[PDB]
């Protein structure tokens, strides 16, 4: 891939997301989704190996099916309303189809099976796009149709995502599958608060993106994709292990780290609506996420695993990866709890 | 939209196609033009929570124009009865019907 | 009987879908899809969309022609499967036709049928517009407005088609 | 609703079940995807034509344009899957278990 | 009176096709310094009848490995669709007056391709398969260029109605303002009809007989009839598209006379071209269309979009 | 101007088909700007009456609106009669 | 030549379009009466 | 939901202009000039009332002026007019351009006898004013009273009292 | 109706000719006569074996080009718009982007058949 071609394709991925976000017409929203899927597959196939081919095919089949259900909902909405405006849907069957269509696009459980596999099959840079940028467009549509979403359906997906994400991460030794299951679990929190306060869905989304972007950027820096490969970081870049520790604890929602904020704010919103059993269940089940974050901090930062002799050759060479924005993202990933009231800007 | 860049910049990218009461080529009106306009003008500015309740009449009529469900039920009721009366030798259609 | 023209075409429409949804050899799946495109064009034509109908037929005829070529290269086996050659294909094919027949039988037996949702079986002509005396086609004016009104739609569609060429070449350059 | 909708909606459902219930050939599933667009195209056209909403008469055309892109995208992936395993069978795409 | 009209269309077509085979054999004979049929009937006039009778009393064959239903279906589509291509032709009055006759013929011509694909495939023999996939290649070559060539011409006519092409050319043939398009259209019709130098799906010297190598007797005859009916129809369409005949509503026969002469001469030129050139290689046909005709057709399409506007010559919708 | 001529003449010898295409494509883009007739195309499209000309309710102060189709007031198509 | 003929055809189209405009008031009046008569006929049959 | 009010069959009866479309097309241009005033008032009524029942009376004056128009042609120009629409009737598209010679004969006949002048190209497509005594309809859409708008939130914007007031935060 | 009548007659005549062709001639069917043809010697393998497509990339590009015509075919109607300034710009825009896509595939050797 010619560098100019990569930029144009990369700009098209953003263009499709932006089209969804600025569109007031259901057709243009669907077009934006198609444009996004068209441009992301070549990024997935960038390295041209059988695994990347499998991931791209599994991704394409899933996203195509969601687009069909989404467009079906739009046409049903047109029959029962005669209009195309992006807003609440006027038919409950259309609401179900759109909600499920967006659930597949996000990778929410039980439409989650593709997220672990696609993420594992593609490079880290592509996985970063998949688990962060690709969340924006479906969430922005959910942010506009939520008044007509069936409450039981959306909360059922949120609960299942948190459980399935929590349990799925416990068995993983690959860093890309850990980030996939962690992503599934975090998506559950975003949609659980969606019916009550959409602002806290945006807050959780932004903070999830900052923390996920930081973790992928640190994995890219040392070119690590397994738990054991990451366990050598202490012997080359000690500073990196400390940043991984702080970021991982934040992702686990431990105060006083930034990652505690979205969980804190979502519990507040749910209790204000006399929803007590669900936030309690959610917070406890999120302890599964913390458990398999803590294993990574054990093998990465708090202990020292054995090295290999050839590691000494890497002591003589500096990191040359861009690590774009890493110093800023890690500070935002960890030291933002004192600034929590700034969430009103999202209002 | 999520980001209303269209309103901010004043450009009009897709609002033109959103409703059937908007300006059409050569002013060809849609079949339910009047019903849409009434519902859009009833609910303008007051929000969906209020509009769901205070514009049911306008919406209910508009829905009838779109899918004609009440009308077709009425015709099936009339047609079904004629079958009963024609088949019983009770009513006879006039020449023009 | 002729008043039910659109319904009769829609019955063949579903039957074509059962043809390729049962998933025999893609040679026969393509045939099923060509039929559905044909009577699908007929359905849209009978609603006043001659241009829309003929084009979906034209586009799908070229698409299945590419599919036929790809089937002989990448989706062919020694004994391509017909609807009668496989129990899973025949079972799906039979199931879809019986589910189609019964829906037809009730809606014709009663002039209404309930299949999850209420459908009126009075014939599709009853919903048509009564008056009409414009000296033009409405579909043509609406479609032709893509270039005056649909400036934004042309940009996004033109870009996507251009990117599509760039993308397919990246994907297929191993 | 009108009776045509019953069969067009049924057609979409048949292809949806067709897509979700795989066999071996990945090509067969790509046809079920083109089947769903065909029914979506037809059902959109009936609604738009019947209601006399002129400006959306271009909507079904745009629908086909982005169906062609998906089919071209799907066929491209099938080329690379076939070049790897020598068939388009979907059971070969299980490295990532 | 409409059924009689249908028979007055298709029976003469089958007679014209029968005698086109005689005219082809004679014209090629004399261009090859020989005579061609002149024994069976005076000047070979009974030769087409003898060939027709002989084929339909010859034994048909169903190959052992063939797919029966598609094997028989394919020749029926071929002849059925070939005759369907004639119903919208204004001669000067069409049998069926369509708003979109031009697009109807594009759709039917695309459908007629499958009578080649399915006959070659259903035959389940290698030479048949090779011929069938050449048909796939040939359609990919010309279909995109053919439609855009038509669109450029219709931008001067303003309509998709075939009868409006008669009105557009009332003062002058469209070949004057569009001879570059007429050139590329004429080639495209040779490719579209699998005619030499683009007779590739059959390609005698390479594929024995190509897509219909396994067909015999009557089923073979239907394919042969369909081919020659398509030759005449596409030259009528060329004559209507570029050599418009003036129509007098009170003397419609005079249109039909001048119109027929032009179509005969254009059909004669197909035979003339067959006697003159070697065959293309079928990847060279793809490059001819995509690398030469397509860039020029795209440019002329923009030119003919702009020209009516900049000259204020936009035609009417009617 | 000499470097371009060598390239231009070179492509006339190797790819005359592409030289002709770009030239025609260039004319399709430029001439509409420089043509004195392009303005009339929109006026003729404007003057074609697809719809009924709905009358206006006369209120008393419409000097330029005609009362009868043959009255002098209103747009005239004399420019088109002579075009 | 194509320019000049197509200008004439546009002039001929307007003339044709103006004839329809002249008759539209008469046809519209007939249409209104015809629709109302049909409905009134429908209404009476429905009563019995 | 009400019983649709439909007029009586006597209130709908009128003398019908029972001539073919080729007859109407032949006389359309002169008919447009001669019967403009009743026609324009009737068309103003339909696009204002939006109801065929509210315009019946003006729709009868359209026919009475059409019959009077065709009665004058019969009195003075029956034969020249009869050739002309016959020529129009022959054409499959009823084209004017195929009957220019006969159109002339009818055109100078109505000029000499009746003083009628043919409208120029573009005349019949003008938007014209029309005086009427029918009052302007006030609720032609039969709209209900619209819901009241939400009471406006206005006044002077002051800082939030004690800031965000989020848990412990003092700002 | 007329069109449906015309189509039925066309395919009815074709089917009648096939029926006559199959039931009029005297038949003598045996295995060697109906065996697959291949120049006198038995076929070597199945004709259902995969047949590689060398123009596969052109075939996919045809699907994308074959939809440009649907977008361009409305042009004769679009030329009747009042807003010709916007028209001509958008019509020329589409064709140029189609030309650019063709140039890209051409310059990147996408139209060359694989060996
Ligand atoms: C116009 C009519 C053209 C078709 C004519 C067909 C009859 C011709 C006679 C014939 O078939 O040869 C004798 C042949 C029997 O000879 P055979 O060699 O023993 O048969 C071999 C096997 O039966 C296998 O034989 P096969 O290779 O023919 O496969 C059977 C059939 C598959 O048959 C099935 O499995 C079920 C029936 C499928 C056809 C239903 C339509 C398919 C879905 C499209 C929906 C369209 C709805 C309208 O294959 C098809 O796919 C039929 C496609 C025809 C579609 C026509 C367009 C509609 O057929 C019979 O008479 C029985
Ligand atoms: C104020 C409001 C906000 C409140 C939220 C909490 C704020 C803290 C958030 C921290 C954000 C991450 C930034 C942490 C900076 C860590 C700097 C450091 O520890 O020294 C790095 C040291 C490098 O070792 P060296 O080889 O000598 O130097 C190479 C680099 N030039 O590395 C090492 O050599 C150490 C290797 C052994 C690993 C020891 C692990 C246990 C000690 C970790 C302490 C940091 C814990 C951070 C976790 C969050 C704590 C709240
Ligand atoms: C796998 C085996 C495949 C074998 C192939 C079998 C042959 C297939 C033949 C093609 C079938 C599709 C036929 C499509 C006809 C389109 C022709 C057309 O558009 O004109 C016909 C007419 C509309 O004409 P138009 O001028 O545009 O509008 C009316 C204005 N007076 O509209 C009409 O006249 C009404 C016709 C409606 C009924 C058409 C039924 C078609 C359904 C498929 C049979
Ligand atoms: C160099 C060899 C190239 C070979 C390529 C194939 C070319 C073959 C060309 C065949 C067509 C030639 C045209 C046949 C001429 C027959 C003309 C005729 O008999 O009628 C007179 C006609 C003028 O009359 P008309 O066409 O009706 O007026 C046009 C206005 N619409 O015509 C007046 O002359
Ligand atoms: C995943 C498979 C997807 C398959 C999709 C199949 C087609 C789906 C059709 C969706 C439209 C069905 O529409 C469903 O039935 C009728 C439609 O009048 C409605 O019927 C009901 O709702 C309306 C509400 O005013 C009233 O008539 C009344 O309350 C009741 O009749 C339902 O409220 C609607 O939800
Ligand atoms: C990579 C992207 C490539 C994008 C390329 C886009 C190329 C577009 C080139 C401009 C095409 C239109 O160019 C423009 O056409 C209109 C005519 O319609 C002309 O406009 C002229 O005619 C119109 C009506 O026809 C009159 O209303 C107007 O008074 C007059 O100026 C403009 O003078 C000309 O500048
Ligand atoms: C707006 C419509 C009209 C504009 C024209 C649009 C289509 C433009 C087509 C691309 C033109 C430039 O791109 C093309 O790239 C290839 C590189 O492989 C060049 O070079 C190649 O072409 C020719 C034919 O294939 C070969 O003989 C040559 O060996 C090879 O180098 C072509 O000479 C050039 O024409």
């Amino acid at each position: 891939m010619n560098p100019i071609i990569f930029i144009i394709i990369l700009l098209t991925i953003m263009l499709g997301t932006i089209i969804v976000m600025i569109s007031s017409h259901w057709l243009l929203v669907w077009i934006g989704f198609e444009m996004n899927m068209l441009a992301i597959i070549p990024i997935m196939m960038k390295n041209h190996n059988p695994r990347a081919t499998e991931a791209s095919t599994k991704y394409f089949l899933t996203q195509s099916t969601a687009s069909m259900l989404l467009m079906m909902a739009v046409i049903i909405n047109l029959m029962f309303s005669g209009q195309w405006t992006v807003m609440k849907l006027f038919n409950p069957m259309a609401s179900m189809l759109m909600t499920m269509a967006l659930a597949m696009k996000l990778g929410m459980a039980p439409f989650h099976f593709w997220v672990p596999e696609v993420t594992q099959g593609i490079p880290l840079s592509s996985g970063l796009i998949l688990l962060t940028w690709q969340k924006l467009a479906p969430m922005s549509v959910l942010y506009q149709i939520f008044p007509s979403i069936n409450l039981n359906l959306i909360l059922t997906l949120s609960v299942l995502s948190i459980l399935i994400g929590g349990w799925g991460g416990l068995n993983q030794t690959q860093l890309r599958k850990i980030m996939a299951y962690s992503s599934i679990a975090h998506m559950g929190w975003m949609t659980a608060v969606l019916p009550y306060n959409p602002t806290m869905t945006l807050l959780n989304l932004i903070i999830y993106i900052i923390m996920t972007s930081t973790m992928f950027t640190m994995f890219m820096a040392n070119s690590t994709t397994t738990t054991l490969s990451l366990s050598h970081t202490w012997n080359k870049t000690p500073i990196m292990t400390v940043l991984i520790l702080a970021t991982l604890l934040s992702m686990g929602g431990l105060p006083p780290l930034s990652g505690f904020m979205p969980k804190w704010m979502i519990i507040q919103e749910m209790t204000k609506n006399n929803s007590i059993i669900l936030p309690t269940f959610m917070a406890i089940t999120a302890l599964l996420n913390l458990y398999f974050y803590m294993r990574l901090t054990y093998s990465t930062t708090l202990t020292m695993f054995p090295s290999t002799n050839n590691m000494k050759m890497k002591w003589q060479f500096p990191l040359m990866k861009k690590m774009t924005f890493l110093p800023t993202m890690v500070v935002l990933s960890t030291m933002m709890l004192p600034l929590t009231p700034m969430l009103s800007v999202l209002e | 939209p999520f980001f209303d860049v269209q309103k901010r910049l004043g450009v009009d990218l897709d609002r033109w196609m959103t409703i059937q009461s908007a300006e059409q080529p050569h002013k060809i009106p849609s079949r339910c033009h009047a019903f849409e306009k009434e519902w859009i003008e009833c609910a303008h500015g007051i929000g969906s929570i209020r509009a769901e309740k205070e514009c049911k009449i306008e919406f209910e009529d508009f829905r009838e124009c779109l899918l004609r469900q009440k009308t077709m039920k009425r015709l099936h009721a009339i047609r079904r009865q004629r079958e009963k009366l024609i088949k019983e030798g009770k009513y006879t259609p006039p020449p023009h019907h | 009987m002729m008043l039910y023209i659109v319904f009769i075409l829609s019955v063949i429409f579903v039957m074509g879908f059962v043809g390729f949804s049962s998933k025999p050899s893609p040679i026969y799946g393509g045939l099923g899809l060509i039929v559905s495109g044909g009577v699908g064009c007929g359905i849209v034509l009978n609603f006043g969309g001659s241009f829309l109908g003929l084009m979906v037929f034209l586009i799908y005829l070229g698409g299945m022609m590419v599919v036929f070529g790809y089937t002989t290269a990448m989706a062919t086996e020694q004994y391509p499967e017909i609807w009668l050659s496989n129990k899973a294909v025949l079972g799906a094919f039979v199931t879809g036709l019986l589910m189609e027949f019964f829906m037809v039988y009730y809606v014709l037996k009663d002039k209404e049928v309930e299949v999850v949702f209420e459908f009126n079986g009075l014939g599709d002509w009853v919903i048509y517009d009564t008056g009409d005396s414009g000296f033009f086609s409405e579909e043509a004016m609406g479609i032709a407005a893509l270039y005056s009104y649909g400036t934004w739609l042309v940009i996004v569609t033109g870009w996507s088609l251009l990117i599509g060429v760039v993308v397919i070449m990246e994907i297929t350059r191993g | 609703m009108s009776m045509v909708y019953m069969n067009i909606m049924m057609a979409f459902t048949v292809s949806l079940v067709g897509l979700l219930m795989y066999r071996s050939h990945l090509m067969s599933s790509l046809l079920c995807l083109e089947g769903m667009m065909l029914s979506l195209f037809v059902m959109a056209a009936l609604t738009i034509l019947n209601s006399h909403f002129t400006l959306a008469s271009m909507m079904p055309i745009i629908l086909l344009v982005f169906a062609a892109c998906e089919a071209a995208l799907g066929l491209s992936l099938l080329v690379m899957v076939s070049n790897t395993y020598g068939t388009d069978y979907v059971q070969n795409l299980n490295l990532l278990q | 009176m409409f059924m009689i009209n249908i028979l007055m269309l298709i029976i003469p077509i089958l007679l014209a096709v029968a005698f086109l085979t005689l005219v082809e054999r004679k014209v090629l004979g004399y261009m090859q310094l020989r005579k061609g049929p002149n024994v069976v009937g005076p000047y070979g006039l009974l030769q087409p009848i003898a060939d027709a009778i002989k084929l339909f009393i010859k034994e048909p064959l169903r190959p052992a490995t063939s797919s029966a239903s598609m094997f028989i279906l394919a020749p029926i589509m071929a002849l059925g669709l070939a005759l369907t291509m004639w119903i919208p032709l204004p001669m000067p009055y069409p049998l069926i007056n369509m708003n979109l006759g031009v697009l109807f013929m594009l759709a039917m011509s695309s459908l007629a391709v499958y009578s080649i694909l399915w006959s070659g495939w259903a035959s389940n023999s290698k030479y048949a398969l090779i011929g069938a996939l050449r048909a796939v290649a040939q359609t990919i070559s010309y279909e995109v260029t053919l439609a855009i060539i038509l669109l450029s011409v219709l931008l001067m006519s303003g309509s998709f109605t075939l009868s409006t092409l008669i009105t557009t050319q009332e003062q002058m043939w469209l070949i004057l303002p569009a001879w570059p398009l007429a050139m590329m259209w004429f080639i495209s019709t040779l490719a579209e009809t699998n005619r030499a130098p683009f007779d590739l799906t059959e390609g005698e010297s390479e594929l024995v007989s190509g897509f219909n190598v396994e067909y015999a007797a009557g089923p073979f005859a239907l394919f042969f009839m369909a081919e020659y009916a398509n030759i005449i129809m596409m030259n009528i369409f060329t004559a209507i598209l570029f050599l418009g005949t003036s129509h007098n509503p009170h003397m419609p026969e005079l249109y039909t006379i001048n119109f027929t002469i032009k179509s005969l001469l254009l059909t004669m030129s197909f035979l003339w071209i067959r006697a003159s050139y070697p065959r293309f290689r079928y990847d060279q046909l793809m490059h001819l269309l995509w690398k030469n005709f397509l860039p020029l057709t795209l440019a002329l399409c923009m030119w003919h979009v702009s020209l009516p506007i900049l000259t204020s010559g936009i035609p009417p919708q009617t | 101007a000499e470097r371009v001529a060598a390239f231009l003449k070179n492509v006339w010898a190797k790819e005359p088909v592409l030289v002709a295409s770009f030239a025609i494509a260039g004319l399709a883009v430029i001439l509409p700007t420089l043509s004195p007739y392009t303005k009339y195309s929109l006026m003729i499209n404007r003057a074609t009456p697809y719809n009924y000309p709905v009358p206006l309710r006369d209120d008393g102060n419409m000097p330029d609106v005609p009362s009868h189709p043959q009255d002098p007031q209103g747009p005239s198509l004399e420019w088109l009669k002579r075009l | 030549s194509m320019m000049k003929w197509n200008r004439e055809r546009r002039r001929l189209q307007i003339e044709d379009f103006e004839a329809r405009i002249a008759l539209m008031p008469l046809l519209q009046a007939e249409k209104d009466r015809r629709v109302l008569q049909m409905l009134r006929e429908n209404l009476e049959e429905e009563a019995t | 939901p009400g019983i649709v009010e439909l007029p009586s069959l006597e209130d709908l009866k009128v003398q019908e202009v029972k001539v073919s479309s080729s007859v109407l097309k032949a006389a359309a241009h002169h008919y447009g000039a001669q019967c403009d005033k009743p026609n324009k008032e009737f068309m103003l009524c339909r696009w204002e009332e939006k109801d065929p029942r509210r315009c019946l009376e003006e729709g009868k004056l359209v026919n009475q002026c059409a019959l009077e128009f065709f009665r004058q042609i019969k009195r003075h120009c029956a034969e020249p007019f009869t050739e002309y629409w016959t020529c129009i009737d022959y054409s499959g598209l009823q084209l004017f351009r195929r009957c220019r010679k006969q159109q002339a004969q009818f055109d100078e006949c109505v000029l000499d006898k009746l003083g009628w002048v043919r409208p120029d190209l573009g005349d019949l497509s003008k938007v014209t004013k029309v005086k009427t005594d029918r009052p302007l309809p006030e609720n032609p859409y039969h709209s209900r009273a619209r819901p009241e708008p939400n009471p406006e939130v206005e006044g002077d914007l002051k800082p939030a009292r004690h800031g965000s007031r989020l848990f412990f935060w003092t700002m | 109706m007329n069109l449906m009548l015309a189509l039925l007659t066309n395919f009815t005549l074709a089917t009648l000719l096939v029926i006559i062709a199959f039931w009029l001639p005297q038949l003598n069917v045996y295995s060697e006569k109906t065996s697959p043809y291949e120049c006198g010697f038995d076929p070597m393998g199945s004709a259902r074996l995969p047949f590689s497509m060398k123009f596969f990339l052109v075939a996919i590009t045809f699907l994308l080009f074959d939809l440009e015509i649907a977008l361009l075919l409305p042009l004769p109607w679009a030329s009747q718009t009042a807003n010709l300034n916007t028209m001509l710009t958008m019509a020329l825009f589409l064709i140029i982007l189609l030309a650019v896509s063709l140039a890209y595939e051409w310059t990147q050797k996408g139209l060359e058949w694989t060996e």
